[PDB]
RNA sequence: GCUUGAGUCUCGUAGAGGGGGGUAGAAUUCCAGGUGUAGCGGUGAAAUGCGUAGAGAUCUGGAGGAAUACCGGUGGCGAAGGCGGCCCCCUGGACGAAGACUGACGCUCAGGUGCGAAAGCGUGGGGAGCAAACAGGAUUAGAUACCCUGGUAGUCCACGCCGUAAACGAUGUCGACUUGGAGGUUGUGCCCUUGAGGCGUGGCUUCCGGAGCUAACGCGUUAAGUCGACCGCCUGGGGAGUA
């Protein structure tokens, strides 16, 4: 009964990236607004707005490269069933440092390689590709 | 059913209409039923596969027989 | 209820009794009492002439109206009794101007209903009516046989009487043992079923309980002598003839109803 | 099935106004006076397990909305608990 | 075409057994729906208006009975 | 108050107590509480099938807006009495006011 | 704190949802009588069986018991099992329009508890039809089977017990997302009702198929697609769901 809308972003995410439409729409939160805003600076996206006032959406604009999708696969690590914690010297590399892993760590939300340069670990949260 | 023939009438044409009368009404099919008990299941088998087969007759009439063969 | 008892003896063991808490606890109306002698079952000659009856806890006859003459007259029901002398309940019943009477208590039948006897009463469980105005169909009990006789059928704890026809002047009822019977119209019939209809399930548990309710032990003839019974006799259980009452008629098969003047009214014979 | 009259007489006895239908208190009230009607119900025909199921629905709702009351707030908790009969 | 919507009736009636009628056959069975027309619960509250007009001998059960 | 519609069927040899026997039915009910919103005295007909061997009973049609208990007495009094030969009650969501 | 999840009220709908009571009509059997006669019944074919003590056929009257033809629908309702004449009384759930109220009260659930087809058990009734067992006649090498003629328990009711089924869409419950098409069913909103209409909007449901998945068959917005939460289960066949 929706126990993770992090899971459920991604989710949203990955099905409008596979079935070619253009933004998605959910409802809207702080860190789903953080990891939004860590995928707009990594590139999977190129746009995310956050509209309402009580009750807020937030549409994500999807990327396409002339063909495919952009993000070739999107996957959930620490699902609350079990929450994947690493330090900093045990952060994960995707795909050979060519996606990234979000990690939420003690000062915000922000990519494994700006974990690893800031020098601190946390929780992560997805694996980008 | 009762079949009132007419007077200066034709005697084949009062037993077509008593035909026609008894074919429409589904008196021997309705005894042809009654003769041997059938189980429930055997009764929503039958309704289901008449069902089925009716309308897999109905998909192959309505587009798979409406192109040419030779 | 039916409450069945605990083992904590064997003839402790295997009682079911009735429990009734509508049965008033106390003395019965004694204007309505007569005493009663008991027999053993001698005659007048003092010899038995009806085996197996003897001893018996002490018992008060009570006056159980059967006739319901009182007629056009209403009646409240006072209290459930218990009647030793019979399988139903009594119900005391007192009448609007003093007069109070038992009667058979019917099935649905407590405290405070209002019950009238008559030609015109109502047909609610209770009432009393001559089977002119008793719908076919309707079940009767305390049926008479003659009119003004007073009630004969339909009497034992549970029974009742079916009213299958009406044909002219006699009524076609059908009994409890299935027998068809034909009575007059103007004979009456109290409407509904008799209560205490559980009575059928104690199961008395010992030989005591059998040996107050005043019965005496039933030898059977195979253990007695040629003399006694025809039965009787043989090395070591034999029995090599056909079952007899001692006297010597057959038994287990053979009917005796050899009336003749009450056939006419029997519509169909017991089955 | 609580008809309008009965309902408007509890609404108006624990609500906020007679436009409050909806609080806990409102809820409970509501679901133990269906419940007595029905107790009244299934004295007889003792068999109708399907009203019954219905019953233990509200039953197991009313469990429910009383144990949210209780960690909220437990002086109206045992305030609601005297007034309408219910041990725990 | 359903006439019962077409007329714009809420509940077929047992009483008028003119139109209950119309709409059995001549030995007394309810006619089925696949040939009249009707919508189903008008369908279904025919043939509760037939039980109801059978019942009340305003109509037959069959044709035969004696 | 629930609104019954009641038709009930009476012998043709008995039909001309039907009068009297309407006016004690409303004389039933209208002491009570309920009134009568229909008396559509139907009249003679013939039948569809011989009940009890007779035919052309006397329709006789009544609504009702009334308590529950005096239309059980009326149930009550439909059975024992012996003019009718069928009685059916009905109960129904409004009122009916034409015929 | 807030209202999106969950719930409450107002109002209307559809429904074999349940429980109790009553009533109607056809049919089978039995019982009684009328007419009337040498067959009936049954089979692949016969025979057992019934009939000159009057069968079967037909008419009239009655007695009971059980199930509800037509409607009847790849309809509906229910958590499942399941629920079919009609009417009344008590009663459960679902759903729709427009609002208002509480404010995360939610989801799942080991153990536990309840419901749970048919058969079966216990007690007390009831017993028409059907029918295990049983008997006879056949077929057959044999036939403790199919077939035929009979026929008890049982099927029905009140109350308890049993607690299992190919209890099956062999598909756990809840939430979200992801092209479509043709139907059915049941609400509601609008356009000129201008016309057996056009337009949307919800619930439930049957068929075909797209991407995707799949060992394949096939599933396919009611997923077996993409995910999340919790529970149950599996570890070669047999032995064995046995001791």
């Amino acid at each position: 009964s929706m126990q993770d809308p992090i899971a459920d972003m991604l989710t949203r995410i990955r099905n409008g990236q596979a079935a070619n439409k253009a933004a998605v729409t959910m409802p809207s939160s702080k860190l789903k607004v953080a990891i939004a805003n860590v995928l707009k600076e990594e590139g999977f996206i190129e746009d995310f707005k956050v509209e309402g006032d009580t009750k807020p959406e937030l549409e994500l604009t999807l990327k396409y490269f002339q063909g495919k999708a952009v993000v070739e696969s999107i996957q959930r690590v620490s699902r609350p069933g079990l929450r994947i914690y690493k330090r900093k010297d045990e952060l994960p590399k995707v795909m050979a440092g060519l996606g990234i892993a979000v990690v939420s760590t003690s000062k915000g939300v922000m990519t494994d390689r700006a974990a690893r340069q800031a020098g601190l670990g946390g929780e992560i949260i997805c694996y980008v590709a | 059913p009762v079949i009132k023939v007419r007077e200066n009438e034709p005697f084949d044409v009062a037993l077509r209409r008593f035909k026609r009368s008894c074919e429409k009404a589904g008196v021997l099919a309705e005894v042809r039923r009654r003769e041997f008990y059938e189980k429930p299941t055997t009764e929503r088998k039958r309704a289901k596969a008449s069902a089925v087969k009716r309308h897999a007759k109905k998909l192959a009439r309505e587009n798979a027989r409406r192109t040419r063969l030779y | 209820a039916v409450v069945k008892c605990k083992p904590t003896s064997p003839g402790r063991r295997h009682v079911v009794k009735v429990v009734n808490p509508e049965l008033h606890k106390g003395k019965p109306f004694a204007p309505l009492l007569e005493k009663n002698s008991k027999s053993g079952g001698r005659n007048n000659n003092g010899r038995i002439t009806t085996r197996h009856i003897g001893g018996g806890h002490k018992q008060a006859y009570r006056i159980v109206d059967f006739k319901r003459n009182k007629d056009g007259i209403p009646a409240v029901v006072e209290r459930l009794e218990y009647d030793p002398n019979r399988s139903a309940n009594i119900a005391l019943v007192l009448y609007k101007d003093g007069e109070r009477r038992y009667i058979l208590a019917p099935k649905g039948l407590k405290a405070g209903d209002q019950i009238q006897s008559g030609v015109d009463a109502a047909i609610k469980p209770g009432n009393t009516l001559p089977m002119r105005n008793i719908p076919v169909g309707s079940t009767v009990h305390n049926v008479e046989m003659k009119p003004g006789k007073g009630g004969q059928l339909a009497r034992s704890a549970g029974t009742y009487v079916q009213i299958v026809a009406r044909d002219g002047a006699y009524v076609t009822l059908r009994l409890r043992s299935g027998e068809m019977r034909k009575v007059e119209a103007d004979c009456r019939a109290t409407l509904g079923e008799v209560g205490n209809a559980e009575h059928m399930l104690r199961v008395l548990g010992k030989a005591g309980a059998a040996r107050w309710r005043g019965v005496r032990p039933t030898v059977r003839g195979t253990a007695m002598n040629p003399v006694d019974h025809p039965h009787g006799g043989g090395e070591g259980r034999n029995f090599g003839k056909h079952p007899v009452t001692p006297w010597g008629v057959q038994t287990k098969g053979k009917k005796t109803r050899s009336n003749k003047r009450t056939d006419k009214f029997i519509v169909r014979r017991r089955s | 099935s609580l008809s309008t009259e009965a309902t408007a007489k509890i609404v108006s006895e624990f609500g906020r106004d007679a436009n409050d239908t909806g609080s806990t208190e409102v809820q409970v009230a509501l679901l133990t006076a269906q419940i007595n009607h029905l107790q009244g119900h299934f004295a007889e025909h003792k068999k109708d397990h399907h009203s019954r199921r219905g019953l233990l629905r509200m039953v197991s709702q009313r469990r429910k909305l009383l144990d949210y009351l209780k960690r909220k707030d437990v002086a109206r908790y045992t305030q609601l608990i005297e007034r309408l009969g219910l041990r725990r | 075409f359903c006439r019962f919507t077409a007329e714009g009736v809420q509940e077929i009636d047992y009483k008028d057994i003119a139109t209950l009628k119309n709409y059995i056959t001549e030995s007394g069975k309810i006619v089925p729906s696949r040939i009249t027309g009707t919508r189903a619960k008008y369908q279904r509250q025919l043939a509760r208006a037939i039980k109801r007009a059978r019942y009340l001998s305003l109509l037959p059960y069959t044709d035969r009975h004696q | 108050m629930r609104h019954y519609e009641i038709v009930f069927m009476v012998h043709p040899d008995q039909s001309e107590q039907v009068p009297g026997m309407i006016e004690r039915y409303t004389a039933a009910i209208t002491g009570a509480e309920g009134k009568i919103h229909r008396l559509e005295d139907w009249g003679r007909r013939q039948l569809a099938y011989p009940i009890n061997k007779l035919h052309k009973a006397h329709y006789v049609l009544m609504n009702v807006e009334a308590p529950q208990e005096v239309i059980d007495e009326l149930e009550t009094t439909f059975r024992f009495n012996d003019a009718v030969i069928r009685s059916m009650v009905m109960r129904t969501k409004h009122a009916v006011t034409e015929a």
